[PDB]
DNA sequence: TGCGAAATTCCATGACA
DNA sequence: ATTGTCATGGAATTTCGCA
DNA sequence: TGCGAAATTCCATGACA
DNA sequence: ATTGTCATGGAATTTCGCA
């Protein structure tokens, strides 16, 4: 069996709805299998059209051979399975009720998901203008089983901007507090 | 100078008069009868007056304005007093072409790394396309892989909102781009402080300073052309194929598409190269970091046979940039504060401010 | 063509596949071990598909389509398939640059005496001056000899009534000029017959036919500029000052003035010549026949490298005169009908009309 | 003494007042003394300012050395005077009342002032437009004493409007009742 | 029959938008 | 059914002035 | 050890207004 | 405080296939 690269499978998911941020409510969440590489599109809904939209700026820069995502609405549709077959893209669904992607993909989407987390409290309205910080420090951080960042993996050279600084990501009590407040 | 005449007439020799000609008097002038026939002799003190005459009738270089002046005149070493004049009509100077061509092009090294240098600059006004009319075009000088957007002007506003975008991906060393409106302004300076991107300028009104750039914009505009042919102009849809379509197509001296300098594997495009599929990507990074720095790069070719090259302290002229109608294409006469390089200089004009510019936009003072 | 891959996998020899090489059968589809790697040969029934589709991608030449295709296929003589494709893609016809230089320029021969040929053009539009936005340029080519006459626009009405005040002192053979709408109307064409005056026109958008009046151009901007620098561009009252310093202004390489080459005397013009004093008009006119007869005529330049001279029947491609933007610069391939001269050509494009072209707004169709 | 050439003396002299055409009623005449070539210029009146106006085109083609003339007030001003001095040109004058010019040149002035008369019978308000071709007329006239036209004298080469046809200039009985029916 | 310097000739360069 | 041109000022080469 | 042809490389040309 | 670039298709040259 051939080793696993970029551009083999990207795994797609959406995240939210969030506070509005511009207008926007959700993030589309591709996440390149092999080297763990993170994109992530703000959308105005989890829509067919929506994911179309976003996936046409990504498909601009390199066309995965596999779209992996969980029975979505947005995934399932005949318009998305169109739109693959164009492109020459394989989709690919997780079982019902059961998330399968794999260990490092789960892992990336946790990060993901606690990243986000972790900056909305304070700025919950502000998060449009973060996302390209937030895939920065996604992609410049050390995977502990690769030895190499998902910007190495990609690029094959250091990045410019490398996240030295590995933050708690874990909520402090005084942003638990904050949160817990929010949530009224 | 009648003293000087004076013992010529007698008959005793004078430095730069030849002794095998007659010397008279007639009309109360000094003559010379000569091959060409009999001129008269100026007095040193008249030479002056003569030789502006003769130049300013048509504002004429060295032999036309000396062709005018032997016709009634002889004196030794006229072209000398013709070309003091000539290096002091200011009028010449500014107006007057060069005639000396700039010296060889440079070919700066190729930037080692991807994202170690961005070339940026704006196509347009392109026909009205979904209320766009322009195209920010950002090539990574390494790869030359190209990331496009539609904008409605060349504004730091759209520049930004772009970058903020594409710096997703990944932030450059350095963003080399021209001196647009857009790329020098103070907003912009403060969105690239803020990230560690060191902004580089090009030289005023050369745009091979951008080359890299510049020359993708001959692509893009191409492939839109011929995508286009037969259908109204509406390019804003096809940016997204456009770009995918040329960051894949491959540069036939260097047998590399800018996705494969980019990535080392292509995606899911046709006609994907599979050579490195039994290679791990390790074994397929390492490949691609020996492709990176085997790549042909130029050499710097032959200077022309008239060409000139800048020195500190020469007198050196700067192109006027938007010459109005009827008005001289030069700028006064500067001085070469620093040689940056063979092709790059920094001068001080007469107001007494610091430019660096190239020597295409400039044209070494005549005469001295 | 399933059955020529059939007598392939087979083992038995056929025509354009080496027989070194092992021929095989995997996923449907004959392959081939090649040295670049595993190939899959398609039918030659599916060729020209695969040519196209990789072709069409950015719409590449030669080299970057057959490395697209190279990728995953091979089959004999594939650039021959790849230029097949190229030759007959409108698209890159029309949209393409040429990449061959036209051949040397034609030096035509000095006409033999004066008014034997003018050349006309307009320069404008000019900073207002009394009303006045141009300047008729009319050059005698012999002598080099300029007429400037102020116009408040490039109309007949107003070369017409030019000229009517030159042709006082003597008419020409020919008059030579541009296509420009003020040349080329039927008023003007009326204008000359009605006088004997044969109207010779530039091939179109190509001012280096009118060379000798489009230099002269040159030399009366170049004046004006001088004589206002500093001032307000009132140049009207400048013109009748340029044209007779021009007229009287030597040419270095003739070593005389066009007013000398027209009348073979100086008027009373500052530094005037006077050579001829003890001659005749006789033996002065005499002398100008001699003059006239041995001036310096230069030859055709060496052609470049890559230079290209047309053929009749050769299919050439016109340049789109104002080209649109994202249009194509080129027209549809036409043939070459008469060869006028190596540098002037008869073309009869699609619509079925003949055009007098130059060769420098021509490109020879590639790919043939 | 150095031999006659062009440019040496311009002779110049007022024709008219003539019948109004194109609002003109004067023409100015100058004749080269060594050649004979004429050049003819239409002014509204005989006035220093007319004459400068129309000498001004002239002498951008060709300036003399001399410029004869009558003592005419337009000639004999001292704008006239300072016009010239500024050129370079000598003035000259007849004599009061004793006009005296060249043997060429009174011959000269005489078929100008016949071939103007020949053409103003009939039109004699069309005449602005018919300079140009009593001009080159004048100009391809053989001259008996000297063997060459003015055109050839001044250009050294045949003309291309050789004017073979040696016209009457004299008055045919039909002009001469037309002409003394106009005058009344 | 040859030197050093001045004069002349050569000619690439650029602009007629 | 016509077509490049030529001022310009350094460099190259020839000529001049003297011996 | 050398042929004829195909493949590859060279590189002037032109355009980024 | 900077700097030309590179697709293109004929021509030139090298390599291939065979002996
Ligand atoms: O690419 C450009 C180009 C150009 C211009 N500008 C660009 O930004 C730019 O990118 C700006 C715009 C503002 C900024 C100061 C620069 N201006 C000033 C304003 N202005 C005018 O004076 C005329 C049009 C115009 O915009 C240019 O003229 C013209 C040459 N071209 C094409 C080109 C020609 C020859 C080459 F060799 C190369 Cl490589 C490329
Ligand atoms: O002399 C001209 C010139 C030019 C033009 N026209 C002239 O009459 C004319 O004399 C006309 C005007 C109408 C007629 C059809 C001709 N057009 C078409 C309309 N139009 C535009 O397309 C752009 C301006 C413009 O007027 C020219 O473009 C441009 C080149 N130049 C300068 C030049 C450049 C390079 C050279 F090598 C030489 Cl030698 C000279
Ligand atoms: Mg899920
Ligand atoms: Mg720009
Ligand atoms: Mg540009
Ligand atoms: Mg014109
Ligand atoms: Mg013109
Ligand atoms: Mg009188
Ligand atoms: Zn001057
Ligand atoms: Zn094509």
């Amino acid at each position: 069996d051939r080793p696993q690269k970029p551009f083999d499978k990207f795994f797609i998911d959406y995240i939210g709805p969030l506070p509005p941020s511009q207008g926007y409510l959700y993030v589309l969440v591709v996440v390149d299998g092999m080297t763990g590489f993170t994109w992530l599109y703000p959308t105005k809904a989890p829509s067919t059209s929506a994911t179309v939209k976003s996936l046409n700026v990504l498909t601009s820069i390199a066309i995965p051979k596999v779209i992996h995502s969980d029975q979505g609405a947005a995934f399932t549709s005949s318009t998305f399975a169109e739109w693959a077959k164009e492109r020459g893209i394989h989709l690919e669904f997780s079982t019902p009720y059961h998330p399968q992607s794999s260990g490092k993909v789960e892992r990336k989407n946790s990060d993901i998901k606690r990243l986000l987390t972790k900056l909305l409290v304070g700025r919950p309205t502000k998060w449009y203008d973060l996302l390209p910080v937030v895939q920065l420090a996604l992609n410049n951080t050390y995977s502990p089983v690769l030895k190499y960042t998902p910007h190495q993996l990609l690029f094959g050279i250091d990045s410019n901007t490398p996240f030295a600084n590995q933050d708690t990501l874990d909520l402090t009590r005084e942003e638990e507090l904050s949160l817990l407040q929010e949530i009224r | 100078l009648d003293a000087e005449l004076d013992q010529l007439l007698q008959g005793h020799y004078i430095k730069g008069y030849p002794k095998q000609y007659t010397y008279f008097l007639e009309d109360g002038k000094v003559k010379v009868s000569r091959p060409e026939g009999v001129k008269i002799i100026p007095p040193q003190s008249d030479r002056q007056k003569i030789v502006l005459q003769a130049h300013n009738l048509a504002h004429t270089g060295r032999e036309a304005t000396l062709l005018k002046i032997a016709n009634l005149y002889w004196w030794p070493n006229m072209r000398k007093d013709v070309v003091k004049q000539l290096g002091r009509c200011q009028q010449c100077l500014i107006t007057n072409a060069s005639n000396k061509a700039s010296g060889p092009i440079l070919r700066p090294d190729r930037p080692q790394k991807p994202f170690d240098k961005f070339f940026i600059d704006y196509i347009g006004p392109l026909p009205p396309s979904q209320g766009y009319l322009y195209v920010l075009v950002v090539v990574d000088g390494m790869t030359g892989f190209t990331w496009l957007y539609p904008t409605k002007a060349p504004s730091t506003s759209a520049t930004v909102k772009s970058l903020n975008v594409l710096t997703s991906i990944a932030i450059p060393k350095v963003i080399h781009s021209d001196q647009g409106a857009a790329f020098t302004s103070s907003t912009f300076a403060e969105w690239a402080k803020e990230r560690g991107i060191h902004l580089e300028f090009s030289t005023p009104y050369h745009p091979q300073s951008s080359g890299k750039v510049e020359r993708k914009n001959s692509d893009i505009k191409r492939l839109l052309t011929k995508l286009l042919v037969g259908r109204p102009t509406k390019w804003y849809d096809l940016l997204p194929v456009v770009q995918l379509a040329l960051n894949n197509t491959y540069s036939p001296v260097l047998k590399y598409t800018p996705h494969q300098l980019l990535f080392g594997i292509d995606s899911n495009t046709p006609f994907a190269n599979q050579d490195t599929l039994d290679l791990t990507r390790e074994e397929e990074l390492s490949l691609l970091q020996e492709i990176r720095t085997s790549l042909y790069h130029p050499s710097t070719p032959p200077a022309s046979s008239r060409s000139w090259s800048p020195v500190v302290g020469q007198l050196v002229q700067e192109r006027v940039a938007r010459p109005a109608s009827l008005r001289p294409r030069w700028h006064k006469p500067s001085t070469v504060l620093k040689v940056l390089n063979p092709r790059t200089v920094v001068i001080l004009d007469h107001l007494g401010n610091n430019r660096t510019v190239s020597i295409d936009n400039l044209k070494p003072t005549s005469h001295q």
